RNA sequence: CUUUUGUAUAAUGGGUCAGCGACUUAUAUUCUGUAGCAAGGUUAACCGAAUAGGGGAGCCGAAGGGAAACCGAGUCUUAA
RNA sequence: GAGGACCGAACCGACUAAUGUUGAAAAAUUAGCGGAUGACUUGUGGCUGGGGGUGAAAGGCCAAUCAAACCGGGAGAUAG
RNA sequence: UUAUUAAAAACACAGCACUGUGCAAACACGAAAGUGGACGUAUACGGUGUGACGCCUGCCCGGUGCCGGAAGGUUAAUUG
RNA sequence: UUCCUUGUCGGGUAAGUUCCGACCUGCACGAAUGGCGUAAUGAUGGCCAGGCUGUCUCCACCCGAGACUCAGUGAAAUUGAACUCGCUGUGAAGAUGCAGUGUACCCGCGGCAAGACGGAAAGACCCCGUGAACCUUUACUAUAGCUUGACACUGAACAUU
RNA sequence: UUUAAUGUUUGAUGUUCUAACGUUGACCCGUAAUCCGGGUUGCGGACAGUGUCUGGUGGGUAGUUUGACUGGGGCGGUCUCCUCCUAAAGAGUAACGGAGGAGCACGAAGGUUGGCUAAUCCUGGUCGGACAUCAGGAGGUUAGUGCAAUGGCAUAAGCCAGCUUGACUGCGAGCGUGACGGCGCGAGCAGGUGCGAAAGCAGGUCAUAGUGAUCCGGUGGUUCUGAAUGGAAGGGCCAUCG
């Protein structure tokens, strides 16, 4: 019948890019699937936000015989 | 307080805890304040005497707090831990 | 919009109660869980009660 | 004449050592059962206004 | 001149001159400057051949935390 | 010799047109027009007062004033 | 009849109908006293609608109102 | 009272969206907020005809009062300042004032009203204001009045139970 | 066992009575007076009427309210939340721009351990059919996910079974997102618990909608407060409801 409605922008995207220095517990990407996955020092949360279990750079890779983006932390 | 017509801000937020008549007739005094009394022992009426708490005060206590370097004799007040021990190291003497 | 609130209140002497929803015309039985009641410290059973 | 203190303000805001004000928060009064017990316990401790609404309560609070 | 995104505007206002004509006052409060004194500072009413002097009743500050009892350089939270 | 009868002056009214419209006049003049023994007209005096009066009713009229008169006061009402 | 842009098909009207009113009348003006209605008494008075006269004025009581009914249901102060 | 609509037919006229007569397809008549008739009446509405005419074709002349000139007296609205032309273009988008260009010796008097978005009244229309007033009602909240009962002023005797 | 009737308290009314009260009936006096008052009398009579309280009625009167957005206003539509596009490869980004949803559900559809892997089609086969259950092959997720869309999902987040209540209490390093109120994610710590041999996993559900501040008030609890004192009322605090 008639459009106008829409909901609130939710900022999802990465929050830390690669090299960054982050806490432990900094969100590093929300997201609403697993795009990303969780690899080494790095959590899935309930919504499969990633953060940082350790503290350290972050690090993407695609790894896995699907070829999967995972994040990690080089814990420095 | 007006926002604009927005629900301001001290009436979106809940209000909490009570008033006690108590504490209107409860006073806190220093270890400075213990050289400024008449006589050395102090009490609820020397320290109005000198003073350092109101008329209405009933209920005094000394807390750690400036420096005492006399003996001084405190009778009937509360006296924290802390001010208890700097007290009894300037020779002081503390009694119910 | 079914679903009523209902509280569970523990088995032990304290006043302690959870509280929950329920659709009482599919499950008519009450409801009895093992729920850890803060004011004993320990894990006691929970049965239903009006809210 | 004297400033008059906002009744309503006084009875929602304490001052606190450095000048801030402590608060209630908001959303535990009622409807609670739909609410994650993690959600209502992070609202029980009293916080801080926010330095956005600080010329708001002092405003209304002269005397505080 | 005003008002406007924008006025030579054919938008407003003024025929001209002279006189008058609009951010004040009181009391509180906060901040800045300045002066005095300084862990202290200051009096109010009132007394007073009174701008002196007296008057320290009070107020602010030197301690906070907690809804509160209460504790106190810590306190609250919690069984911790 | 009846009549809210007829024609028509005074008298009362106000249908048309022109003039006038900083007028002779804050409602008139000129030429025609209606009623003209009646629910007529007029003098003097009186009564009804403002959310009230009075109204053969138009929200008409109530001192050139009316969907609530005038004057003084609240009053420097309030004016995003 | 709209004083001062509307005189009319508007208002009034005689007549008609409904309805209220038994007199300390209904009703109206009045905190009240009282006064009008009326020094009248239902062939009178008030209100409402219609509007000379002629021929007429059909159907609907579900809605709203009014009138009558009093059994039952519900229901105030009070009582406790 | 009929939107469609200047309905259709008839009458009247050389020609009639009006008028009169009828038809009924009454958008959306109708019986006392009356229906349909109705003699008389009307500064009432519509239409037709005779008479009459400067109403007109199409204006002409004339008589008076002004206008005009002289003497006397002597206003008003309005007004940023003016050394105050046309055109085309431009531009708060319709120019005396800008650009380009044309024209134009200086100043009156009688006339005419195209423009000066001419004068007059801080638009009556429209919108807006958490403006106003008055009016309406089964808007809300009250309330005068009307009405119900209890208690008081207010008592006795006796039935009935 | 029961029944009647004389004696009593309180009501429920009525038929009398007169003495309150009414009299805008008559007469008398004040009084050379249709007011008023007093008196006599008649008629009413505990009614009427008035006061306080109370239900109903009450545009008779009064005070007011009667939203905003908007290619002018009205009318229509819309107003909070979720998903996609517009959105210009971080985030965010408007229109009465283009399309759809939500105002829940579930004590299992949650936790854990163990296991499992679709759609569709072909071939063969009692009733049996285009389509039921059976078998095989192809196929490779074209399926499934409590519900819209999107992003996910094989280690499955999809399907099945066993045992269960972590849909725990106190906290919380550190971040994300908001002007703010807020909202979101969260390792780890303490207490206690479930499943598993164990490593471990569990602070609801594949994720993102399923929601409402404050005030006022209710219910339970509470080594808080208690207006002389002891209590209590009330308040606070905690849990929760409208
Ligand atoms: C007789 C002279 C009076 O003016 C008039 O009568 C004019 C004919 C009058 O206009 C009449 C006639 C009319 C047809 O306009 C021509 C009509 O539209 C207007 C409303 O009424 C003016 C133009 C009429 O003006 C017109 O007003 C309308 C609303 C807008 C017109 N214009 C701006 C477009 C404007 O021209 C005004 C308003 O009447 C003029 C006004 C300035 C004065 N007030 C009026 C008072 O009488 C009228 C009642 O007013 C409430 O009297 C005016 C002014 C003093 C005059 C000049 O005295
Ligand atoms: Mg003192
Ligand atoms: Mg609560
Ligand atoms: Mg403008
Ligand atoms: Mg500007
Ligand atoms: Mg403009
Ligand atoms: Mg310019
Ligand atoms: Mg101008
Ligand atoms: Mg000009
Ligand atoms: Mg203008
Ligand atoms: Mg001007
Ligand atoms: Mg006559
Ligand atoms: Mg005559
Ligand atoms: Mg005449
Ligand atoms: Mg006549
Ligand atoms: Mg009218
Ligand atoms: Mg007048
Ligand atoms: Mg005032
Ligand atoms: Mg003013
Ligand atoms: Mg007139
Ligand atoms: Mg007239
Ligand atoms: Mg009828
Ligand atoms: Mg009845
Ligand atoms: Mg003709
Ligand atoms: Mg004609
Ligand atoms: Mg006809
Ligand atoms: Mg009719
Ligand atoms: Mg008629
Ligand atoms: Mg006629
Ligand atoms: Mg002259
Ligand atoms: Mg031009
Ligand atoms: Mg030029
Ligand atoms: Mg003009
Ligand atoms: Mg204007
Ligand atoms: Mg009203
Ligand atoms: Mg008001
Ligand atoms: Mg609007
Ligand atoms: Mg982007
Ligand atoms: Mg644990
Ligand atoms: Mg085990
Ligand atoms: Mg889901
Ligand atoms: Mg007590």
């Amino acid at each position: 019948t008639r459009n106008g409605r829409d909901s609130e922008a939710k900022r999802l995207g990465v929050k830390r890019f690669g090299g960054e220095s982050v806490l432990a517990g900094s969100i590093i990407v929300r997201q609403r699937g697993t795009k990303f996955h969780a690899g080494a020092n790095v959590g899935c949360g309930r919504d499969h936000t990633l953060f940082a279990k350790a503290d350290g750079k972050v690090k993407f890779e695609v790894k896995g015989p699907k070829n999967r983006k995972f994040i990690s932390i080089e814990a420095e | 307080g007006f926002e604009g017509g927005q629900m301001p801000l001290y009436r979106r937020l809940p209000k909490f805890g009570f008033t006690s008549r108590k504490a209107a007739i409860t006073a806190e005094i220093r270890l400075s304040d213990l050289a400024k009394v008449e006589g050395g022992v102090v009490d609820l009426n020397t320290l109005k005497a000198a003073n350092i708490i109101g008329i209405q005060i009933e209920f005094a206590k000394v807390i750690l707090a400036g420096e005492v370097t006399t003996p001084v004799t405190v009778r009937g007040l509360r006296v924290t831990k802390g001010a208890r021990a700097a007290i009894e190291a300037a020779g002081g003497k503390i009694e119910e | 919009g079914i679903r009523e609130k209902i509280k569970l209140v523990s088995s032990a002497g304290t006043g302690h109660f959870y509280t929950t929803t329920k659709n009482k015309r599919t499950k008519p039985e009450k409801l009895e869980l093992k729920k850890f009641d803060p004011v004993v410290r320990q894990h006691v059973i929970y049965k239903e009660a009006k809210i | 004449p004297k400033i008059k203190t906002v009744r309503g303000a006084a009875k929602r805001f304490k001052k606190t050592g450095k000048g801030g004000f402590k608060h209630k928060h908001a959303n535990l009064r009622h409807i609670l059962t739909k609410k994650a017990t993690k959600r209502k316990r992070h609202l029980r401790p009293k916080a801080m206004v926010s330095k956005g609404d600080l010329g708001l309560v002092i405003a209304c609070l002269p005397y505080a």
